[PDB]
């Protein structure tokens, strides 16, 4: 009988044990960190098997009293939506430990401690049902990622990236917190189930929804505030750059799918056109901006912004197709962006350029990496048979059930997405070599050729047979779309 | 293994990175920023809202306020 | 390829021509045959063919579903 | 424990629910929502069954498909008129 | 083969010219036979016994 | 048996690409050819079991997307239209693989070529056999990707990279169109399967709200599908990638840029015959664009002097006639032209590649002169190909190329006379350039350099057998298929095509047409041949080289540069978007105004506000 | 064809790891076993878990209830 | 800029030729009556 609490406790135990041992025995530290991450991953997979997809009510709930009145308490629990995010965040962490495996003697035990703390905290975010405490853990990731970015980051601009990242998550976060307090005082509890079954004032839902969106429009790279992701993502370590675009960008969308869509249904309808316009202009502007980039990191950071913005079009189009495609494209992006940023990281850790023009015509020298990069940028294209296509086409279908203009612009997003993706591919892997500044360089060793194998198998499994993933969520998605819609 | 990194590249790379020092609110560029900052969002907003209005007109249901 | 003889080249280098490729070719054909046998078994297992042939075709020697879909009312 | 079979659910509509004041009774809200979604999925599967029937029609029908399957076409379309969460035509259940 | 004043060309293969000539002859024969049979049909000289 | 046809090329390519080191540069090629040859053999078996033995087989592997009535599955559709397309695609692929063993024998990257074409063949088999839009879209995007890859075969070629990228651009525009069409089908019929839309596509007659006005659904869906297929079928909207995509290897330009993917959109629109039929508005634009392209390619291809480029315009002209024959609700004639063309056009490219291989790749008709007796076999091969291209009477070309114009006249509408005029006129230009190719090469006093003449080296055995097979095909296939595909009521399209009773101009055409029109294409072809002879062998002092100052040399530049459309489109769309991708956004957005009044531009007043509160 | 060829071994080294001397193992990496065993367990638990789990869902339940209800 | 006018001019030739087809009125000069079929022009078949 494996419950939800053991999954949360495993990274905690791994971190506490790791602090006991000293730093001289570096091999023990890395071995124990990897072992803890892998057993957490296995536990997450075990939780998948024993998941009832028929019922609409939440799975394993562990309640730990927080206030003396049991007014609000840690109410853990997974559903069709939160399960796959938990699996993805358990899967990404061992990869994070494995990418920087060679440099562990340079980082130290603070690196694995920070990453395991991140795993614990990120798991706690997705699988909990208390609105207020979810806010606490929602921006609790500030400290560990601030440490990760600042301590091991850029050369001298690492300070500014940390400040922009930390500043963008303050005003909107606390402006959300004000709405949290108004909800707590108005109803009385922050339990999600109780808050769903409450009559909110017609004028009140507008203010609360705006406050929620203000703190989610920063995590999801919306039009006003999305410039942090490129700069704070290039000025970030490779393992810190693979969860920043792998998990953090999901907090805004998941928060929309949990505490925004259900609680404020008619407010969602009234604010629907505005979100459509924002997402469409974000897609178009980011697509046009990313095709004249020379930074080796921002080139796909903008692709991540475009995908996340396209997610909201079908996430806010209340529909079984739209929301299902939303989470499918979300997982697909969590895999493909992670793979692309790992490719950029391995390219950077050999040559240390952070440019695009330096690399050129290296297919004759690194053929394995060439094939892997081709497959990853091929998945980014959203080919049928790859991960992105099923989800993204489902989003297009769902939005075209509701509206006929904005998501046509969303589809026009991919008329240039694929173009600049292959153009970017052809900057590097094509043409004649330039051995004026590329004297010596090697191909992927045993570690980083095996690290992509889970990515490859997950990508093809998404592409050719996504029925198993859609199977476990159709109850939760349909319950989500029909809430507060009696007729 | 590290690249030679010839000097005639990092200057242009930083110029692309540090473009924030070249902006003086020129009138032509002020119109250029204003149009793509406001008008196109307004035009597309009218597009979606009128698409919803025309969809609702055929069904006969009253139009949502859509504030 | 002066340096190109050092890369692995998963699909083959510039001009590989290994010492013994004919045996690899033969084992490749054997593997393809062995892996396409289950494909044939699955294909013969699932094939409706609602209409009976006008003349005896090389089919119905391994396919047993013929004229099994002229009952289009008990369909799930 | 498990029934190791199909997840049997109560076909009976839950009691204590009033359309005029749904939010008055919270404990009865979730099961009514579940019942509504289950009935919507029943309609969806009925439409899928009709689609499968016309699927198997078109192969046997031949050139003159209109003649002997026209009756089933209307049956399939009327099901598609009140489909789930789809186009602007929202059913009133 | 032989050179004229600095350019020499290999003799065309026997198994190429022979097949080319024979296949050209047989397609010419097929064209002329088709002209003999249904030539009046496509030129309106006579209809294929349908009126 | 039937699952095998689509997976033998895929499995063979997968093993020959993952373990290409084991099988070497020749084992991989021979095994890929073996796999595709047995795929074609089972394709012929399926043709006998399905076409002659008329009984369509349908098999379903597993649902692909099992969401709310979006049940796209891995099912396969094997009808008469499918099998006739298979017996073309896999047969030509096998013969091109045989041709490429010897042609791609001196090249280093032999196994990669074989694996590329084999995965491509798998993708197109998935396209043809696909039962629903999503599977069809899967194969369609796969074949687009593989075409891009083969254009990018020599990565070090800077021009080839740009050509492949532009081909991807136009293919992606087509992807936009076809994806919107496919999804629009679902919002109407709540399905994507072929057998449901065809069974119930006539019931709805409602108008939608598609983002600008109220438009009928069926007309809008057909227009969107046409916008999807314009890139793939190389129509007036976007077809600038064919002549510029000849920078790739000849066999792929021989195999695929001439046979099936260029007609992939043709096969797609023929497959959904009972969806375009209910929208008479769509057929108007189909015929209009078909005539437009059949005239554009024919006019632009008369002044070209490149061996592999001049024939691409001929292929575009053929695509134009195919689209026109589709727009007349006579797709049976269109697919008849498809099967006739896939033989002789591929034969012409294969003969040209055999010639270019022996002459050390000198594709400039300004150079090659009279050495026809040096290359008699290839001369006969391309003579058969070109004569079938002309529509030589009582050959495989005449049975479609004259019938299409005859059907064009017999329909009386505004665009009908326009399209008939363009089709009649294009014959002259097509014959002119197809005969100038045979005149300026191998029929004029020689101008090629001695270094190329001395090489000789007639085409070996590997790349001559496929040429022989295509020659014997494009001499009797048209006759053996004229009766059995279009026999004035044959039982060959029971479910593959839906022929509308009203738009059914087949019986009245053959009898009510005047005899004069049934022979005027022959007269136009003879006139074109005589004009080519005059300008290339007798009167070439002024008719071939005119030293005019103005208003006449600009005409020479007009047809040669393809109406300058390859430059107008670039500077007006691609250049504009490239400039404005950065000029507006990266300057006056992102970092900038959102930064100067945002985080640290000027809102950092606290630094200026620090030394004012300690007073 | 008839000739056997040359290049006794394919060029390059897999994973860039130089082959060890004969008679010695590959000297598996310190994480090699902990991660390979992880992959093995994940593959087996997905293979036998996602298939031996009951096919309980809302699609099959709706299928059964639609078959039972359409008859009336 | 000179090349632009050819695209407008070239398309002008086609619409000018398209205008000629409009002025020619090919539709109304059919030498045949509309097709007649048994069973009310296949009403039950449609
Ligand atoms: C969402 C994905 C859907 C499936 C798409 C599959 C399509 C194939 C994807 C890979 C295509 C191959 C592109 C690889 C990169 C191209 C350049 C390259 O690096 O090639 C490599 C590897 O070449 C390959 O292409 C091998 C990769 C496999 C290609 C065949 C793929 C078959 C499996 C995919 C399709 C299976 C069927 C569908 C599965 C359901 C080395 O080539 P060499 O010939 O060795 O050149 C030597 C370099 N140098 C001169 C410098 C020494
Ligand atoms: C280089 C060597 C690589 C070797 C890889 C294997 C060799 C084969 C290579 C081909 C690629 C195979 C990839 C898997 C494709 C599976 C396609 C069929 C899946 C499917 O639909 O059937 C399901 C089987 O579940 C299953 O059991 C599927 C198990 C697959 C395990 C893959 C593990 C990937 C882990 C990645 C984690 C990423 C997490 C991201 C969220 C259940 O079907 P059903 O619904 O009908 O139920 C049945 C109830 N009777």
């Amino acid at each position: 009988y494996f419950n939800l609490s053991g999954l949360i406790l495993c990274p905690v135990l791994g971190s506490i044990i790791l602090l006991f041992i000293p730093n001289s025995r570096i091999r023990l530290i890395r071995l124990i960190g990897l072992c803890a991450s892998l057993i957490t991953f296995l536990y997450s997979l075990v939780l998948w098997i024993q998941f009832d997809s028929s019922t609409a009510k939440f799975q394993f709930v562990e309640s730990l009293r927080w206030l003396p009145y049991e007014n609000i308490n840690f109410y853990l629990g997974i559903d069709g939506i939160s399960l796959f995010f938990v699996i993805l965040t358990t899967f990404l962490i061992p990869i994070c430990i494995l990418v920087g495996w060679s440099g562990m003697r340079s980082y130290g035990k603070e690196y694995i401690i920070a990453f395991l703390i991140c795993e614990f905290l990120m798991i706690a975010v997705f699988c909990m049902l208390d609105l207020l405490l979810f806010y606490v853990f929602f921006e609790s990731v500030l400290i560990p990622m601030f440490i990760i970015i600042g301590v091991w980051g850029s050369r001298q601009r690492k300070i500014k990236a940390a400040y922009q990242f930390f500043l963008y998550t303050l005003l909107g976060s606390l402006f959300m917190l004000l709405a949290i307090l108004l909800i707590l005082f108005q109803t009385g509890t922050t339990d999600l189930q109780i808050l769903l079954t409450t009559e909110f004032s017609e004028r009140r839902q507008i203010f609360l929804w705006i406050a929620f969106f203000a703190s989610f429009a920063v995590k999801v790279p919306m039009v006003p505030v999305h410039i942090w992701l490129p700069e704070a993502h290039v000025e970030a370590p490779t393992a810190g750059s693979v969860i920043l675009a792998g998990i953090l960008l999901k907090f805004g969308t998941y928060g929309f799918l949990r505490f925004s869509i259900p609680m404020f249904p008619e407010a969602t309808l009234c604010f629907t056109p505005f979100i459509y316009t924002l997402s469409a202009i974000a897609i178009i502007y980011t697509s046009l901006t990313t095709l004249r980039q020379i930074d080796l990191k921002k080139i796909i950071a903008y692709s991540s912004v475009a995908h996340m913005n396209l997610v909201t079009i079908g996430m806010f189009s209340l529909n079984i197709q739209g929301i299902g495609g939303s989470i499918l494209l979300m997982l697909s992006h969590g895999l493909v962006s992670s793979a692309l940023f790992l490719c950029v990281g391995v390219l950077y850790d050999r040559h240390k350029t952070r440019l695009v023009r330096y690399y050129g015509g290296l297919v004759s020298t690194m053929p394995n990496f060439s094939t892997i990069f081709f497959f990853f940028t091929l998945a980014n294209m959203s080919l049928p048979g790859t991960s992105s296509f099923i989800g993204e086409f489902l989003i297009l279908v769902g939005a075209f059930q509701r509206n006929s203009l904005v998501a046509t612009l969303a589809a026009l997003g991919m008329i240039l997405g694929a173009a600049y993706s292959l153009w970017l591919y052809n900057r590097v892997v094509s043409g004649n070599l330039k051995p004026d500044f590329l004297h010596k360089f090697s191909d992927l060793n045993g570690r980083e050729v095996f690290i992509f194998i889970p990515f490859l198998v997950g990508l093809v499994w998404m592409g050719v047979y996504p029925k198993v993933f859609l199977d476990c969520m159709h109850t939760s998605v349909s319950n989500l779309v029909q809430h507060g819609k009696f007729h | 293994m590290e690249t030679n990194k010839n000097k005639f590249i990092e200057d242009w790379g930083s110029a692309r990175e540090n473009l924030e020092h070249n902006f003086r609110w020129t009138r032509r560029n002020f119109a250029l920023i204003g149009i793509f900052g406001i008008a196109l969002p307004i035009i597309v907003y009218k597009g979606i809202v009128k698409d919803f209005h025309m969809q609702d007109e055929d069904a006969g249901r009253p139009h949502r306020k859509f504030l | 390829g002066d340096f190109r003889a050092k890369v692995w080249s998963m699909t083959g280098g510039p001009n590989c021509r290994p010492k013994h490729w004919r045996r690899n070719t033969a084992i490749a054909m054997f593997g393809v045959f062995l892996v396409c046998i289950p494909i044939a078994k699955l294909s013969a297992k699932l094939e409706q063919r609602p209409h009976m042939p006008v003349r005896p075709i090389p089919s119905q020697i391994w396919c047993k579903n013929f004229g099994t879909k002229d009952d289009y009312e008990k369909e799930h | 424990g498990r029934k190791k079979g199909l997840p049997e659910f109560e076909e009976s509509a839950p009691d204590g629910f009033d359309p005029e004041n749904p939010y008055k009774d919270p404990v009865a809200m979730v099961e009514m929502r579940e019942h509504i979604v289950r009935e919507k999925w029943i309609q969806i599967e009925k439409a899928k069954i009709l689609r499968e029937k016309v699927k198997w029609c078109y192969r046997v029908e031949g050139v003159n498909h209109y003649q002997k399957c026209r009756h089933l076409v209307q049956q399939y379309l009327d099901s598609t008129r009140g489909v789930g969460w789809g186009k602007d035509h929202r059913p009133i259940s | 083969g032989i050179t004229y004043k600095g350019v020499t060309v290999h003799t065309p293969k026997t198994w190429h010219t022979v097949t080319g000539k024979g296949l050209c002859a047989v397609m010419w024969f097929w064209i002329l036979y088709r002209a003999k049979q249904d030539g009046p049909v496509v030129m309106g000289w006579r209809h294929p016994w349908d009126g | 048996m039937y699952l095998l046809i689509v997976f033998l090329p895929l499995l063979g390519s997968s093993v020959a690409g993952f373990f290409g080191r084991f099988l070497g540069s020749e084992g991989s090629a021979i095994m890929t050819t073996t796999c595709v040859s047995f795929s074609s053999i089972l394709s012929l078996i399926a043709f006998y079991e399905v076409a002659l033995g008329a009984s369509a087989c349908y098999l379903r592997i597993a649902p692909w997307i099992s969401s709310e009535m979006f049940d796209a599955s891995w099912g396969f559709l094997f009808d008469s239209l499918t099998v006739v397309m298979l017996i073309v695609v896999t047969f030509i692929s096998s013969l091109v693989h045989l041709y490429s063993i010897s042609y791609m024998s001196e090249d280093p990257h032999s196994p990669r070529f074989m694996c590329y074409l084999s995965i491509f063949t798998f993708f197109m088999l998935m396209l043809v056999t696909g039962d629903n839009f999503l599977q069809l879209f899967l194969g369609w995007e796969g074949v687009g990707l593989a075409s891009y890859l083969l254009i990018h075969f020599w990565f070090t070629r800077l021009q080839a990279d740009k050509a492949a990228i532009k081909a991807m651009l136009v293919n992606r525009v087509g992807d936009f169109g076809l994806a919107l069409g496919i999804l629009g089908c679902f919002t109407l019929f709540q399905t994507v399967d072929f057998s449901t839309i065809f069974a119930c596509a006539s019931v709805p007659r409602n108008s939608w709200i598609f983002c600008n006005m109220r438009l009928n659904a069926i007309s809008l869906i057909c227009i969107l599908l046409f916008i999807g297929a314009v890139g793939k079928s190389a129509q007036i909207g976007l077809h600038t990638w064919l002549p510029d995509a000849m920078e790739g290897p000849t066999p792929v330009s021989a195999l695929i840029h001439a046979a099936t993917m260029v007609t992939a959109g043709v096969f797609m629109i023929a497959r959904c015959s009972p969806l375009f039929e209910y929208s008479p508005t769509a057929l108007i634009v189909i015929t209009f664009a078909g005539a437009m392209t059949s005239f554009l390619a024919a006019t632009t291809g008369i002044l070209q002097n490149d061996l592999k480029r001049v024939i691409a315009y001929s292929t575009c002209s053929q695509l134009g006639y195919m689209i026109f024959a589709c727009g007349i609700s006579n797709y049976s004639v269109s697919v008849f032209h498809l099967m006739n063309h896939a033989f002789f056009k591929a034969l012409l490219f294969l003969s040209a590649g055999s010639v270019i291989h022996a002459m050390s790749d000198e594709q400039d008709m300004r150079k090659m002169g009279g050495l026809a007796s040096s290359f008699p076999l290839t001369y006969a091969m391309m003579l058969i190909g070109s004569l079938s291209l002309i529509g030589f009477p009582f050959l495989t070309g005449f049975y479609s190329k004259d019938v299409i114009l005859e059907l064009a006249y017999t329909k009386y509408t505004i665009s009908g006379n326009f399209a008939f005029w363009l089709g009649s006129v294009s014959v002259l230009f097509t014959s002119y350039y197809s005969f100038r190719l045979l005149f300026l090469t191998f029929l004029v006093p020689t101008n090629s350099f001695g270094r190329d003449i001395s090489r000789c080296h007639d085409a070996p055995i590997p790349m001559a057998i496929p040429l022989i097979l295509l020659a014997l095909g494009s001499l009797f296939v048209g006759y053996l298929a004229k009766d059995m595909m279009i026999g004035l009521g044959t039982n060959f399209w029971a479910n593959s095509l839906l022929v509308l009773p009203k738009n059914e101009i087949l019986a009245e055409s053959e009898f009510a047409a005047p005899t004069i029109i049934k022979l005027i294409p022959i007269l136009f072809s003879t006139l074109g041949a005589f004009v080519a002879y005059n300008v290339n062998l007798v009167a070439d002092q002024f008719q071939r080289a005119f030293q005019t100052s103005t208003f006449c040399n600009r005409l020479y530049s007009f047809f040669n540069k393809r109406w300058f459309f390859d430059q107008v489109l670039n500077d007006f769309l691609v250049r504009s978007f490239l400039r404005f991708g950065y000029e507006v956004s990266f300057e006056a957005l992102d970092k900038g105004a959102i930064e100067i009044l945002g985080p640290y531009g000027i809102s950092y007043t606290f630094r200026r506000l620090a030394e004012r509160i300690s007073q | 064809w008839a000739t056997p060829g040359h290049e006794e071994r394919p060029k390059g080294y897999f994973m860039n790891r130089t082959p060890p001397a004969p008679g010695q193992s590959r000297k598996w990496e310190d994480w090699e076993l902990p991660c390979y065993i992880t992959s093995f367990l994940t593959i087996v638990i997905l293979g036998v878990g996602l298939n031996a789990k009951p096919d309980l869902s809302i699609e099959t339940w709706a299928h059964q209830k639609a078959l039972e209800r359409l008859e009336m | 800029y000179e090349a632009l006018a050819w695209l407008s001019g070239g398309l002008g030739f086609f619409v000018g030729l398209g205008l000629l087809a409009v002025l020619n009125d090919k539709a109304s000069k059919v030498p045949f009556t509309p097709r007649v079929y048994p069973y009310d022009n296949l009403r039950v078949e449609l």
